[PDB]
RNA sequence: CAGCCAGGAUGUUGGCUUAGAAGCAGCCAUCAUUUAAAGAAAGCGUAAUAGCUCACUGGUCGAGUCGGCCUGCGCGGAAGA
RNA sequence: GAUGUCGGCUCAUCACAUCCUGGGGCUGAAGUAGGUCCCAAGGGUAUGGCUGUUCGCCAUUUAAAGUGGUACGCGAGCUG
């Protein structure tokens, strides 16, 4: 039952990504089967209360970008050093 | 008003029963004369402690109290000390026919709906002294 | 007081303490004790923490020290002027900020957090509760 | 008056207390948890 | 804010006149006025008396809950009035009451003659109580804290001026 | 939520110990009970009981209330010729 | 191409982390007498024996015999 809205990201590196989570964003990537990676930007906020549900990890996720629902599994995390954040998302196309 | 555990017995020995109830206010004579006449029927030893409602200038009238359930527990045992810490160490377990002896002091004076709840009551201090039932 | 059984040298360049932390998780138990700051934790320090927590907790569950001493750190005696490196005194450990320095096992978790919050308060460095996570 | 920088709730019945700029601490139970805060 | 919501009869007898932030409240017992605060509206409506906050005013609930209080306390004083009753306790202690002056005995060296402000009378039933009666709870307050202040009662046996509704702790002295 | 109103009883002064320990020095059992409800009891207090009252259960009162997280600016911590 | 030293004497001036005196909170504060902390710098704050001493010990006082800064105040003021 968990579903995200995500953005496809325009630009892409430290800067920009510094930029997204000083603006309450963070960025993430799709990737795995047969098509292209896909990086995009989540809300931190709604994902950060979302993933303190232990099924976060377990279950199959739906990830809305640009109107097409993507099933993904969540693959790893990188947290802030030591704040309650998130700094970045893998997930896998399931 | 100083209080002690009264003997039934004994009549004016200073150090137990002399501050009792003698220095209350209560005839201490002419209560160990009615509740003797009382412990006359009741058996030997059972020091039962029933609630004062008295005065101070040697009139007084007192009500009844259930005989007690913890004293006669030791009598089948054979010992007539305690232990420690019990669940550990006992005193020999005792009969249910003897621990339904003992509830049967207790059962003339209750107002529950089901009488066969209190069975419980009386084996707590039974487990507090170490008289387990089979 | 923890400190190297053996060393291949005796004295160290002072060196900095830039970056951020490697052992940022809890591994071992199922509480930490995080570092916010930068600082040095000398052993003294460690064992007057650890002496806290233990006996917050009655020695009951499982404790886990992350960190452990292995900086010698060298003084010049009083009223000395040059001529060479000073004696080894004392031992630290470097901390970044997301070292995770004691972890907690088999206990609840408030009493992990009283337990810790004794601790925190013989270290020189400001710390954070934290808890395990499944990913 | 215990006088301290660091003036907490001692007991149940200890309560915090803002006066003329300082922190208080003044229980109805008991006077030795009386504090201010400096 | 809770207690600003609340408005206030006024009983018959009692009269209420507002001049803008100036209120004077007249009854069987007396005259009081006061100045509320700037951040107060007060309405006079039916009979009850309203409080609410003026705008621009970042303080103005609090400001109106006192407000409300006070004209409460007023309404009770012009009714009803106050009374408080002080207890002396320890040999020797006595009080009395001459016209406005009460004379005090406390175990000094001096007497203690103590007057009385403009609308406060007091009242010696026994030798060892005072009753002071008024129509401001503020003023007959301040008086009675006055006097308790001569002697504030001693925790050792109690002795001294205490309220008669007040509960004095005493303790024993260490032993050794 | 806060406020105000009623009870806290039966075994039982549980047992040990002590000159006495009674819920309230300490130690072990720490479970029932009628029931709307009561921890063999939170301190105070008694030489010790009595007494005090918390936990504990609701009756009124009619709109918000409680405390964790992050974050901006401020407060105390702050004594010298 | 010189900024005279330790101690004493004479004369001081400031700070307050207060020795006395003043005001107060807590006390394991009965009283008398103390302990500890807060406020407070107005004024006050030993003479002798020993030693070059500062210091210190000792005798005997006092409400008390404060702690520091001032080129470890002060030798174009004295001593030496
Ligand atoms: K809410
Ligand atoms: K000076
Ligand atoms: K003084
Ligand atoms: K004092
Ligand atoms: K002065
Ligand atoms: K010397
Ligand atoms: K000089
Ligand atoms: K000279
Ligand atoms: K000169
Ligand atoms: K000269
Ligand atoms: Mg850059
Ligand atoms: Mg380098
Ligand atoms: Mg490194
Ligand atoms: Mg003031
Ligand atoms: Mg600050
Ligand atoms: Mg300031
Ligand atoms: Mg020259
Ligand atoms: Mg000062
Ligand atoms: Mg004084
Ligand atoms: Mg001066
Ligand atoms: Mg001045
Ligand atoms: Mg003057
Ligand atoms: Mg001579
Ligand atoms: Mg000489
Ligand atoms: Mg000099
Ligand atoms: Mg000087
Ligand atoms: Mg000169
Ligand atoms: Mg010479
Ligand atoms: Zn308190």
């Amino acid at each position: 039952m968990f579903t995200i809205n995500a953005e496809v990201r325009k630009e892409q590196g430290k800067g920009a990504s510094r930029r997204l989570r000083a603006a309450n964003k963070f960025p993430a990537i799709i990737y795995g089967g047969k098509e292209a990676p896909l990086a995009i930007e989540l809300d931190h906020d709604k994902v950060m209360n979302m993933q303190a549900k232990a099924e976060f990890y377990s279950e199959v996720l739906t990830i809305v970008v640009d109107g097409k629902e993507i099933k993904v599994k969540a693959q790893d995390v990188q947290r802030h050093p030591y704040k309650p954040k998130l700094q970045h998302i893998d997930f896998v196309r399931a | 008003y100083v209080k002690l555990q009264v003997a039934a017995g004994m009549a004016n020995p200073s150090p137990p029963v002399g501050p009792a109830l003698g220095q209350q206010g209560v005839n201490i004579m002419e209560f160990c004369k009615a509740f003797n006449a009382k412990t006359d029927s009741i058996e030997k030893g059972l020091p039962i402690p029933v609630v004062i409602t008295v005065y101070a200038d040697r009139s007084f009238t007192f009500v009844t109290k259930t005989p007690p359930a913890a004293v006669l527990l030791k009598k089948a045992a054979g010992i007539k000390s305690g232990s420690g810490k019990p669940n550990k160490d006992k005193v020999g377990k005792i009969s249910r026919a003897q621990l339904q002896e003992i509830a049967q002091t207790k059962a003339a004076d209750m107002t529950g709906a089901d009488i066969e709840a209190m069975t419980r009551s009386i084996e707590g201090t039974a487990r507090s002294m170490g008289l387990v039932v089979e | 007081m923890l400190q190297p059984k053996r060393t291949k040298f005796r004295k160290m360049h002072k060196g900095r303490n830039r970056g951020l932390a490697q052992g940022t998780d809890v591994s071992f138990g199922s509480f930490g004790l995080k570092a916010v700051g930068r600082g040095r934790l000398t052993a003294r320090q460690i064992e007057a923490a650890r002496r806290a927590m233990t006996r917050a907790v009655k020695r009951q569950g499982k404790i886990w020290i992350r960190v452990f001493p292995d900086k010698p750190i060298t003084e010049k005696p009083l009223a000395v002027r040059g001529k060479g490196k000073g004696n080894v005194e004392y031992w630290v450990a470097l901390i970044q900020p997301g070292k995770v320095l004691y972890e907690m096992d088999g206990v609840p978790e408030e009493l992990a957090r009283e337990a810790f919050k004794l601790a925190a308060a013989k270290l020189p460095i400001k710390t954070t509760f934290v808890t395990k996570t499944v990913m | 008056m215990k006088v301290r920088a660091s003036v907490k709730k001692l007991c149940r019945n200890c309560k915090i207390v803002k006066r003329d700029g300082v922190i208080r601490v003044i229980c109805s139970a008991e006077p030795k948890h009386k504090q201010r805060q400096g | 804010s809770r207690v600003a919501k609340a408005p206030v009869v006024v009983p018959a007898g009692v009269d209420v006149k507002i001049n803008g932030q100036v209120i004077t409240i007249k009854g069987k017992n007396g005259e009081l006025t006061r100045t509320l605060n700037d951040a107060v509206e007060v309405k006079h409506a039916d009979n009850t008396l309203t409080f609410g906050p003026r705008d621009g005013y970042a303080d103005g609930w609090a400001q109106a809950g006192t407000a409300r209080a006070l004209l409460n306390s007023m309404v009770i004083g012009v009714t009803e009035g106050f009374t408080k009753k002080l207890q002396l306790v320890g040999v020797g202690y006595r009080a009395a009451v001459k016209g406005n002056v009460i004379n005090l005995s406390l175990g000094f060296s001096h007497p203690v003659d103590h007057q009385l402000p403009a609308g406060i009378t007091a009242e010696c039933p026994t030798q060892t109580e005072i009753v002071l009666k008024g129509a401001d709870k503020q003023v007959i307050g301040q008086v009675a804290a006055d006097l308790r202040a001569y002697r504030r009662p001693e925790p050792y046996k109690g002795k001294g001026v205490r309220y008669a509704d007040e509960v004095v702790r005493t303790k024993e002295a260490k032993k050794k």
